C-alpha cells in the first residue's frame, strides 16, 4: 500500500502509559485517563460525586484544593 | 497615617527573587519559619517553585527543614512532587526527614512515584526513603509508581537491606 499511515495509541493524559483493551478509559472534558489517575494529586482517592479543583495543572478534591490553596 | 507597601517574603521565594529575598533575611527580626495563609513557609514556596538559589539562601540561614503546612506537607514533599531533584538532593543533604507524613500519610516517595519523578524517587530510596510504608489508605509509596520504576525502587531497597513487607498505617 503506497498510503503514508498513522498509528498512535491513545494513551493517559496524566501518566502517559498506554490503555490495557480490558479497562475502562475516564473521559473528562475529552482527555483520556487510568481509573487510578483521574483521582486527586493531593490524596490519590477518586473525587467524591467527581468534584474536583484545578490548580497549576493538577487536579484536587474539595478538601486538599481547601487545605492548601482556596 | 500613610501606607508604606512592602514587598511580602512568599511571593519573592515563588518568584525566585533573590535580592528581595537575601533584604528580607538581613532583617534578623523577620521569622523563617513563619508560613502565609495556607501554613507554606518562604522554604515550602522556594521547593515548590524550583528556586534553587533561594532554596540554599534560607537553609544557610537556619531556616527549619521539616517545615509543615496545613496539609502536613514539609518542604521534601513539595520538592520531590514537583520533580525539582537539585532541590531534593540540598534537602536530604541538610538532613530532611525522608520519611515524613503529611496529612493522608503520604510520604515524600508517594509524590516522586505517583508522578514518574524517576531520579528523584531513586535519590529518595538511596537516603533511606522506605518504599512499603501506607499512607492513611493503604497506599504503599510504589503502589503509586508504574511497575518498572517500582521495581528499580524496590530492588534499590533491597540491596539497602530494607523490609519490603507492607506496613499498614498505624495510629
Ligand atoms: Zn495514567
Ligand atoms: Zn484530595
Amino acid at each position: 500500500n503506497l498510503y503514508f499511515q498513522g498509528s498512535a495509541n491513545a494513551v493517559c493524559q496524566r501518566c502517559q502509559a498506554r490503555f490495557s483493551p480490558a479497562e475502562r478509559i475516564v473521559n473528562s472534558n475529552g482527555e483520556l485517563y487510568h481509573e487510578h489517575c483521574f483521582v486527586c494529586a493531593q490524596c490519590f482517592r477518586p473525587f467524591p460525586e467527581g468534584l474536583f479543583y484545578e490548580f497549576e495543572g493538577r487536579k484536587y478534591c474539595e478538601h486538599d484544593f481547601q487545605m492548601l490553596f482556596a | 497615617g500613610s501606607p508604606e507597601f512592602m514587598d511580602d517574603i512568599f511571593t519573592q521565594c515563588r518568584e525566585g527573587n533573590a535580592v528581595a529575598v537575601r533584604l528580607w533575611l538581613d532583617n534578623t527580626e523577620n521569622d523563617l519559619n513563619q508560613g502565609d495563609d495556607h501554613g507554606f513557609s518562604p522554604l515550602h514556596w522556594a521547593c515548590r517553585e524550583g528556586r534553587s538559589a533561594v532554596v540554599e539562601m534560607l537553609i544557610m540561614r537556619g531556616a527549619r527543614i521539616n517545615v509543615m503546612n496545613r496539609g502536613d506537607d514539609t518542604p521534601l514533599h513539595l520538592a520531590a512532587s514537583h520533580g525539582h531533584r537539585d532541590i531534593v538532593q540540598k534537602l536530604l543533604q541538610y538532613k530532611a526527614d525522608i520519611n515524613a507524613v503529611n496529612e493522608h500519610g503520604n510520604v515524600p516517595l508517594h509524590y516522586a512515584c505517583f508522578w514518574g519523578q524517576d531520579q528523584v524517587a531513586e535519590d529518595l530510596v538511596a537516603n533511606g526513603a522506605l518504599v512499603s510504608i501506607c499512607n492513611k489508605y493503604g497506599e504503599m509509596p510504589v503502589d503509586k509508581a508504574k511497575a518498572p520504576l517500582r521495581e528499580l525502587l524496590r530492588e534499590r531497597a533491597e540491596k539497602m537491606g530494607q523490609n519490603l513487607n507492607r506496613i499498614p498505617y498505624k495510629d
